[PDB]
């Protein structure tokens, strides 16, 4: 949210545009459609069925942060058990196969820990937010330059 | 073990465990002893485990190196570099 | 009917009939009273 | 000669090989 | 080049150098007066070191080897 | 004159924005890149032909696909300032005269 | 003014919006008959809005340099009607509900079966309750001088 | 042995005594609650019957007198749309001019200013324009005033109270027992014959006189108001006559099995009428009759009384081979004591059925001026979608009900059932693998032309024009039934479809009904990713089902019940272990799978189908075939679908479409806000709810039913059940606001 109302406010005011922001800043369909949707044109458009510009890198750190924060969801809905019996079931299917029952692990595959699946989710959930949020800030701030 | 419908016994836990080998062949070399004695001259020098290892890292390391840093512009673009004049910024450049 | 009486006066429906009369309180007053964004009697 | 042509494989492809084939080795197996 | 006009010209921050890359995107990501492709520098650190009195390439080298050696000891 | 709608940095502007044509010549706004692209003027100032429907594309519905042509003539003496209403905000207005 | 706004009835934006909004909704009128159900309704509603943008300029609400009415909260006595007043309302409706709800909760705290009469009002002992909100303030305040107000003992 | 009614007198007296007792079936709840644990708890179980008693003869009588319930729910719901439709709709002025004026059968009172919902619908008539297609329904039917759908209203209104009441009297009056339950047989000779085949051919009669002659009217452009009434022609023949010449001979055509003599009005056309965009009404009735005939031959398989028939038991357990032992012998025992059995097939086959419309709906389209009304169209694909897929995970769900709850090897024993549950571990093992081959190869196609065209190498893509992948099975497949009609069904004349090809497009006022639908590398790229989303869900609902008894974790969870939150964080951690959460889970991978299923649907159609035509047949599309070219990588589905698509619902403010943004922002809140309930537990909610309770007890104010945090399970519960909400529910405003807005 901080971060959110700084880069409008600014990017309001380095446009000379400042009632922009003081008009569509108080209803939550303004911060949608006139901050996010708005501003992120260039950067979606950092690569296209018609060729790339500069911006690709950050159009696909983009969707890579979106990735990540959207993997962190499973570590945090799905839990322990269910990974557990799926595992025990790849163990048993490694075993039984010719050809590779030849070579043997030498740890038994587990599932996660509880608390180091909410960690791992909990590290997936944050990297892919400030990733994303990185490539949106400086593609929409560098691709006006203002 | 196996007396009808007993499958337990102490004196042969293996058999009892399921410690086959379902597919094991117990046969004798297929390949002739000509051909075997090809191979086993020319392939020794590659069967020690460090050396193996330490040659195989370090060979793949320069291989890598010396056909990277000697290749040639029509394998990789990023080594032919530009070819046109650049634009300039929305106001830099 | 006792029981009717009592069977009326479970949670659900007791707070359904009192949020639906407060519901018919607050719209008749906002459309006797309507855009009123103060109180400008006193 | 360019001296990026060299070391952007060797630290990104030879390096992480290297380390994680010895890193493997040492924690998977008994002292 | 950027202390001599340092509003009409963008910092560079390193090169890029990516086997992957296609040759648009090494035509697209050639900026800032370079001989390649490089990345655009947005830590500041080109204005930090201006204000400070950095000036010619020789300073930054010997800032470099004044902090190699500070981190060895 | 043809003027596109949206650039192909997928930037929110028209092409050329800013222009003066020439007396009864029709100006053809084309969509280049980022539809749901929309012309639709100011109606504030512009001296003269004070119609509203005219000149202006109604709100709501806009240009459809990638490439959409709303094709209007002008034909009034003065400037008029032709804007998206979706994205007047990011700053895709635009002034067109006839002198 | 307050704030660098100025008085609406005085505004041009504020008039410039009325005059704007009005207009759209003359619009809509139009295509139908001239004296239809939905060509009432349309009317009906234009009454409505001049009267609420003239409702707005008597009552002496601030309008900034978009036209929209700000409402001031730091306690000026020209503008108690914005926040105040209606918070004193507020508090007061607050105070009777709350009060009438903790007055049945420890009326009903003495029988056996105290959750019975919990999932089940207890609809006369409410309606004998409910009015006593009406003094709620004079009954809290003697309530917490006599300190029986908050549990002692917790 | 032999089958009769067999009833039971007052079994229980209809009384208020028990509503006065909250939870009166469960022996802990009639007691009372001691905390808020207990009101959940209520709810939780009020329809499980199965648990609140064990005897069979008690929960069937209960499952019965429900259903009637909610028939009557159905009808009353069924009235209101026809009431809505008669006093407060514009179907007479959409009956006059279908094609300019947009239906719409609500209004709203003008209390808040809402009234701008009363948009501009056309024909006088300000109103909330509504999506259901009842209007193509009631055009296809013959309705042409309003009084006959007063009438309607008001038949279904007497039909509800009439469910309503059969309802009270078949559980209070007279019941009947097990072994009138147990017959199903007989049950299924009623259902195929009397139900669906009289059904059917009573619509086919209805059809025959009532639709095809008004029909006929109405295409012939008669103001609705000069239509004779239907009863007309049925008393006056020359009426028919006259349009259907060959209704002279009167059916007498119909036993000299001089059939052809009826080829007027019974027809095997095929493709679309050109007027109406919608099917021949002369080859729906032909198809109804057809029907008819085929379900009321198929109701007289079974053998209920007199010898001639087919005993299930008898075909059941004729079924067996070598590779199965003895399979299907036990299974006619098995699925006529348990209801859970019966339910997970029902509603596995009805999810299928609910699917397989939405597909041959979209394609085919039945109604007149249905196909050229995008929005009905994108609305009734996605709601049937939508219900589906909901109904076939509720068929996992009850399955494993059914094995935790009332499989039972020592007194109902099946050998396939026992087979299955035997090598579950490879059936598991490989469902796995298929999973993760498949996701691999269709969404590793994605990724790879997403890097592919950012490193500027679009020649390397997966693409039409770069790496070609062509469907060319389905290809083939449509290009073999585009030349079907003439060839190899002789007695065609157009194909059963315009998306199989020959050209032939057809359009109505303008717009484009339908026209050859093409199949490229995208196509291949969403079928595949269809495929894979299927997998995993199946793979997940699978898993919870083989797996509900016992595992190698937990040796013995059918005594922990089919749902629970664990045994406890030990073997290393045993959270969600139970069948019930694999449900959970299921519904997560059905919500992807669908919306997947959707968004494909949706762009495609708006990018190579729906369009406007014009004078040359030039058919400028919504998008210009932007699906083959952008639908490729995921920043297309980003940009050219979402954020494209988005625009509208975003500006739909101000206008009589802002209740569609409003509920977009709605809806998106409330998904984000069941992430609260999916990410934590319930030992932190408790843990806080102590020290609020102590607030509260510092007062005075503390209550007696003491405030307990949400269960383990509760809290999984809603948190999907907000979530499912959130999801669906943007996507509704989304597509509907896009497709009333550009359509
Ligand atoms: C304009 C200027 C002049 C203003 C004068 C204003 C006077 C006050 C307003 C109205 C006075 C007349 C009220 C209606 C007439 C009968 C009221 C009455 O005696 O009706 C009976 C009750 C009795 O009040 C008290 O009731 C209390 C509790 O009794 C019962 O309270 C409940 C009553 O149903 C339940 O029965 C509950 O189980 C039981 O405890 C006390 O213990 C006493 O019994 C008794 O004094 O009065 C009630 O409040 C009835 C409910 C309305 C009360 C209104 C109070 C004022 C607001
Ligand atoms: C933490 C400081 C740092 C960082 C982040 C980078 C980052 C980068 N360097 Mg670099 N470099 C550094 C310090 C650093 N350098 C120093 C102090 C020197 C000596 C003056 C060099 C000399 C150097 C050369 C010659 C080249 C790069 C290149 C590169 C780029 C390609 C990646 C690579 O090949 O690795 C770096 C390759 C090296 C040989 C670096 C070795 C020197 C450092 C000190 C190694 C430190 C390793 C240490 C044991 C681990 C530290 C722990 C922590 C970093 C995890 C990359 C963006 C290449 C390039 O230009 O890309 C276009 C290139 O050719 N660097
Ligand atoms: C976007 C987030 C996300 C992603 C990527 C996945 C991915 C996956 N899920 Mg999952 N899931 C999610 C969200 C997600 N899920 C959420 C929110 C929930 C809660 C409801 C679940 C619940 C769930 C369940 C219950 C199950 C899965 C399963 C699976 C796996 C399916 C098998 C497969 O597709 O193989 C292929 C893998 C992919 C398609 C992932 C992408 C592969 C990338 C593109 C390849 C790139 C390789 C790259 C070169 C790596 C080298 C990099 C180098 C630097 C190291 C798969 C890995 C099922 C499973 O286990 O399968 C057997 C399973 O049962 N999910
Ligand atoms: C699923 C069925 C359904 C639904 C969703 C609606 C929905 C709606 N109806 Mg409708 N209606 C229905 C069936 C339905 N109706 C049936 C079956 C009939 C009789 C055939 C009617 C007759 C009817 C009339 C005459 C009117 C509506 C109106 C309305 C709208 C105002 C809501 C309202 O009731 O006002 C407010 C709600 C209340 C005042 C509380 C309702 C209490 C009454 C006494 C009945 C419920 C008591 C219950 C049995 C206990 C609303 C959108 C009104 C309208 O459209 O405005 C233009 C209107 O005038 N309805
Ligand atoms: C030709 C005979 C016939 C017909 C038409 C039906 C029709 C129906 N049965 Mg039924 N049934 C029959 C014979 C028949 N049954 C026999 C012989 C048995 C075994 C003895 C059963 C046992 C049975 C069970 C256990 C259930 C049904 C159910 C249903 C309903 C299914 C839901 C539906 O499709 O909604 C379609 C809606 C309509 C067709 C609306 C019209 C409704 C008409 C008026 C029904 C009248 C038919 C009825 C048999 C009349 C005889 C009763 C008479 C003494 C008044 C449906 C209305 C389900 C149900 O009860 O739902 C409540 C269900 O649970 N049937
Ligand atoms: C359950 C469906 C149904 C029902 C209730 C009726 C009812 C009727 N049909 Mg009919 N009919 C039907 C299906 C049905 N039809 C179908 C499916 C066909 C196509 C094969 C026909 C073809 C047909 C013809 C050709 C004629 C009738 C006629 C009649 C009417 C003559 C009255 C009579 O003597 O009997 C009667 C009201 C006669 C008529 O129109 O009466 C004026 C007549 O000539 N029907
Ligand atoms: C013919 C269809 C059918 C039938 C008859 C049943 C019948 C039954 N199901 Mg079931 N089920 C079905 C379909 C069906 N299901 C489908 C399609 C699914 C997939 C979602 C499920 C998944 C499912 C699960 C996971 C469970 C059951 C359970 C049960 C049993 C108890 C249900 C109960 O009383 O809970 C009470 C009913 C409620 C609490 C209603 C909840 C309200 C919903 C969630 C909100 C819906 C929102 C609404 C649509 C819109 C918002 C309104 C709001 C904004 C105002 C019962 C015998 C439970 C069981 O234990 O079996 C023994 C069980 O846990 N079912
Ligand atoms: C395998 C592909 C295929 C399919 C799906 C169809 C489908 C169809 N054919 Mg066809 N046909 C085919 C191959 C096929 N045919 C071939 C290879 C030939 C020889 C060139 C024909 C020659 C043929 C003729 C002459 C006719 C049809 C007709 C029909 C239609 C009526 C079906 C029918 O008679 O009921 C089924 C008949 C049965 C006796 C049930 C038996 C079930 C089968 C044999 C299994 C139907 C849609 C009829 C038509 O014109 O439609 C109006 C018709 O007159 N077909
Ligand atoms: C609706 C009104 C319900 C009236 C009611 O239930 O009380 C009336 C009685 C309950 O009242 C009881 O009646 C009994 C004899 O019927 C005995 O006389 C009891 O003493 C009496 O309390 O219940 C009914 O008769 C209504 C039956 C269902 C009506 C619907
Ligand atoms: C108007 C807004 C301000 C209102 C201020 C009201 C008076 C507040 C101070 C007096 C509070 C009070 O008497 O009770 C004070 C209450 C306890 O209340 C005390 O209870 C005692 C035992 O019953 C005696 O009855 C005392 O008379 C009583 O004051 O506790 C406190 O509020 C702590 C402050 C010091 C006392
Ligand atoms: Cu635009």
């Amino acid at each position: 949210w901080v971060t959110f109302y700084w880069h409008w406010k600014h990017i309001t005011l380095w446009q000379g545009n400042v009632s922009q922001f003081n008009e569509s800043s108080t209803y939550l369909m303004g911060w949608l459609r006139d901050y996010l949707w708005l501003n992120s044109s260039q950067l979606i458009n950092g690569y296209n069925p018609f060729g790339m510009n500069s911006l690709s890198v950050w159009a696909w750190m983009f969707l890579f942060g979106h990735l990540v924060w959207a993997t962190g969801f499973m570590f945090l809905i799905s839990w322990r058990g269910y990974w557990q019996e799926l595992i025990e079931t790849l163990a048993w299917a490694h075993e039984r196969t010719p050809l590779a029952n030849l070579i043997r692990w030498r740890d038994k595959p587990v599932a996660l820990s509880i608390v180091q699946a909410r960690l791992v989710g909990l590290v997936h959930f944050s990297v892919g937010y400030i990733f994303t949020y990185a490539a949106f800030l400086i593609a929409s701030t560098s691709g006006k330059f203002g | 073990y196996g007396d009808k419908s007993v499958y337990f016994d102490l004196e042969d836990l293996g058999n009892t465990t399921g410690q086959w080998d379902l597919y094991g062949s117990d046969a004798p070399s297929p390949y002739n002893s000509l051909q075997s004695k090809f191979f086993e001259t020319f392939a020794a020098p590659f069967t020690k485990r460090g050396l193996l290892l330490k040659f195989l890292i370090l060979g793949g390391g320069s291989t890598l190196a010396y056909f990277s840093a000697t290749a040639s512009g029509d394998i990789l673009p990023i080594k032919k570099g530009p070819q046109l004049p650049p634009q300039l910024g929305p106001r830099l450049g | 009917m006792r029981d009717l009486k009592t069977y009326l006066s479970v949670a659900p429906v007791a707070s359904t009939l009192w949020f639906a009369a407060l519901a018919g309180l607050l719209i008749e007053i906002n459309r006797f009273f309507p855009d009123a964004l103060t109180f400008p009697f006193f | 000669i360019n001296l990026p042509s060299l070391f952007v494989p060797l630290v990104g492809l030879l390096f992480p090989a290297v380390a994680m084939a010895s890193l493997f080795l040492h924690v998977e197996k008994r002292l | 080049a950027w202390v001599q006009d340092p509003l009409h010209v963008r910092p560079i921050a390193h090169a890029i150098w990516d086997p992957h890359f296609g040759q648009p995107a090494v035509e697209a990501f050639t900026r800032g007066g370079a001989l390649g492709p490089v990345n655009i520098a947005y830590s500041g650190v080109y204005q930090w070191w201006y204000t400070i009195g950095l000036r010619t390439n020789e300073d930054l080298y010997t800032g470099a080897i004044f902090l190699l050696f500070l981190s060895f000891i | 004159v043809e003027v596109l709608l949206g650039a192909s940095d997928g930037g929110l502007a028209f092409v050329p924005s800013s222009l003066e044509v020439s007396a009864g010549e029709t100006i053809v706004f084309k969509n280049n890149a980022g539809f749901p692209h929309n012309v639709v003027f100011d109606e504030d100032e512009i001296p003269a032909g004070v119609d509203a429907s005219k000149i202006s594309m109604p709100e709501e519905d806009l240009l459809n696909a990638p490439g959409e042509t709303y094709s209007v003539k002008l034909d009034a003496k003065g400037t008029y300032k032709f804007y998206c209403s979706p994205h007047q905000g990011a700053g895709m207005v635009g002034q067109v005269t006839v002198n | 003014d307050i704030a660098g706004l100025t008085p609406c009835k005085d505004s041009k934006q504020f008039a410039k919006r009325e005059k704007q909004s009005i207009k759209k909704l003359e619009s809509s009128l139009k295509l139908y008959a001239p004296d239809s159900a939905p060509a009432l309704a349309i009317n009906a509603t234009i009454e409505k809005t001049k009267r609420r943008f003239d409702n707005y300029g008597k009552q002496g609400l601030l309008c900034g340099a978009d036209g929209l009415p700000h409402l001031i909260v730091s306690g000026d006595q020209r503008h108690w009607g914005e926040f105040i007043t209606p918070g004193i309302l507020f508090l007061y409706i607050a105070g009777w509900i709350g009060w009438v709800g903790r007055s049945y909760l420890i009326a009903i705290r003495d029988d056996k079966k105290p959750t019975q009469k919990e999932i089940i009002i207890d609809v006369p002992l409410a309606t004998g309750l409910v009015f006593r909100g009406f003094s709620w303030p004079i009954a809290a305040y003697r309530e917490l001088l006599n300190g029986e107000l908050v549990a002692k003992d917790v | 042995p032999e089958v009769k009614i067999l009833v039971d007198r007052d079994p229980i007296k209809t009384s208020f005594e028990q509503w006065a007792k909250p939870g009166h079936f469960s022996r802990t709840i009639a007691k009372g609650p001691d905390t808020t644990t207990w009101i959940w708890n209520l709810h939780a179980d009020a329809h499980d019957f199965d648990s609140h008693t064990s005897d069979l003869e008690e929960i069937s009588r209960k499952v019965f007198s429900a259903h009637f319930g909610q028939l009557s729910i159905i009808f009353l719901w069924l009235s209101g749309m026809y009431f809505h439709g008669a006093r407060f709709s514009n179907y007479e002025a959409w009956l006059n001019d279908p094609t300019h004026i947009r239906p719409s059968a609500q209004v709203v009172w003008p209390i808040v200013g809402q009234e701008i919902l009363n948009g501009d619908v056309g024909g006088g008539f300000r109103g909330i324009q509504i999506t259901s297609g009842f209007f193509q329904i009631w055009r296809a039917s013959g309705i042409t005033s309003e009084l006959q759908l007063y009438c309607t209203a008001i038949g279904a209104l007497v039909f509800a109270a009439l469910m309503l009441f059969a309802g009270w009297f078949h559980y209070h009056k007279a019941a009947p027992k097990l072994v009138w339950f147990q017959d199903v047989e007989s049950m299924l000779n009623h259902h195929l014959a009397g139900l669906l085949g009289l059904g059917s051919l009573s619509w086919a009669g209805h059809q025959v006189h009532v639709s095809l002659p008004i029909n006929q009217f109405l295409n012939a452009g008669v103001d609705p108001k000069e239509i004779p009434l239907p009863h007309e022609f049925i008393l006056n023949r020359d009426l028919l006559a006259q349009l259907y010449p060959s209704f002279a001979e009167g059916a007498t055509p119909f036993f000299t099995l001089n059939w052809s003599k009826y080829a007027d009005f019974l027809t095997f056309r095929g493709g679309l009428d050109p007027l109406t965009g919608g099917l021949w009404l002369t080859d729906i009735a032909h198809h109804h009759l057809a029907i008819a005939i085929l379900f009321l031959i198929a109701g007289h398989m079974y053998r209920t009384n007199w010898g001639i028939g087919h005993g299930i038991k008898d075909i059941l357990e004729a079924h067996k081979g070598p590779f199965t032992g003895q399979g299907h012998k036990g299974l006619y025992e098995i699925l006529t004591t348990s209801w859970h059995a019966q339910l997970s097939i029902n509603l596995a086959m009805l999810g299928s059925l609910t699917i397989i419309v939405a597909h041959h709906m979209y394609a085919m389209p039945p109604y007149p001026y249905l196909a050229t009304d995008y929005g009905t169209q994108l609305s009734l694909f996605t709601h049937h979608m939508w219900i589906g897929g909901f109904l076939i995970v509720g068929a996992a769900a009850h399955a494993a009900i059914f094995m935790v709850r009332d499989y039972d090897p020592t007194t109902r024993y099946n050998d396939l059932l026992d087979r299955v549950l035997r090598h579950r571990d490879a059936i598991i093992s490989h469902l796995n693998w298929v999973c993760i081959f498949l996701g691999f190869h269709s969404f590793g196609l994605y990724i790879h032309n997403d890097t592919m065209s950012a490193l500027g190498r679009p020649q390397d893509m997966f693409s039409d024009t770069a790496i070609q992948l062509q469907p060319v099975f389905a290809q083939w497949i449509q290009n073999t039934h585009a030349l079907a009609p003439g060839t190899t069904a002789p007695g065609a004349t157009t194909s059963t479809s315009l998306t199989w090809g020959g050209g032939d497009l057809v359009s109505v006022g303008g717009k484009v009904a339908l026209l050859p639908i093409p199949l490229g590398t995208a196509d291949f790229l969403v079928h595949h990713i269809h495929a894979f989303t299927i997998h995993v869900t199946v793979l997940i609902l699978l898993k919870g089902v083989l797996f509900a008894r016992s595992s190698r974790l937990i040796p013995d969870k059918a005594n922990l019940g089919f749902r629970f939150p664990c045994d406890g964080p030990g073997r290393g951690g045993t959270c969600q272990v139970s069948a019930w959460d694999h449900v959970f889970l299921g519904l997560f991978w059905m919500y992807n799978a669908i919306s997947v299923v959707i968004f494909h649907f949706s762009w495609k159609m708006q990018s190579d189908v729906w369009g406007s035509i014009n004078d040359q047949g030039v058919v400028t599309h919504i998008t210009g075939g932007n699906f083959a070219q952008s639908s490729i990588t995921i920043n297309g589905w980003l940009r050219d679908f979402l954020w494209a698509q988005a625009s509208q619902v975003i500006q739909s403010y101000g206008s009589s479409l802002s209740a569609y943004g409003l509920f977009f922002l709605g809806a998106h809140f409330v998904w984000a806000f069941s992430l609260m309930f999916l990410f934590s537990g319930r030992g932190y909610w408790q843990e806080l709810i102590e020290s609020i309770v102590w607030a509260h007890n510092k007062l005075k104010v503390a209550p007696a039913t003491q405030p307990r945090a949400l269960s383990i399970v509760q809290g999984r519960a809603v948190g999907v059940t907000h979530y499912l909400l959130g999801g669906i529910a943007t996507t509704w405003a989304f597509f509907l606001a896009r497709i009333i807005a550009v359509g």
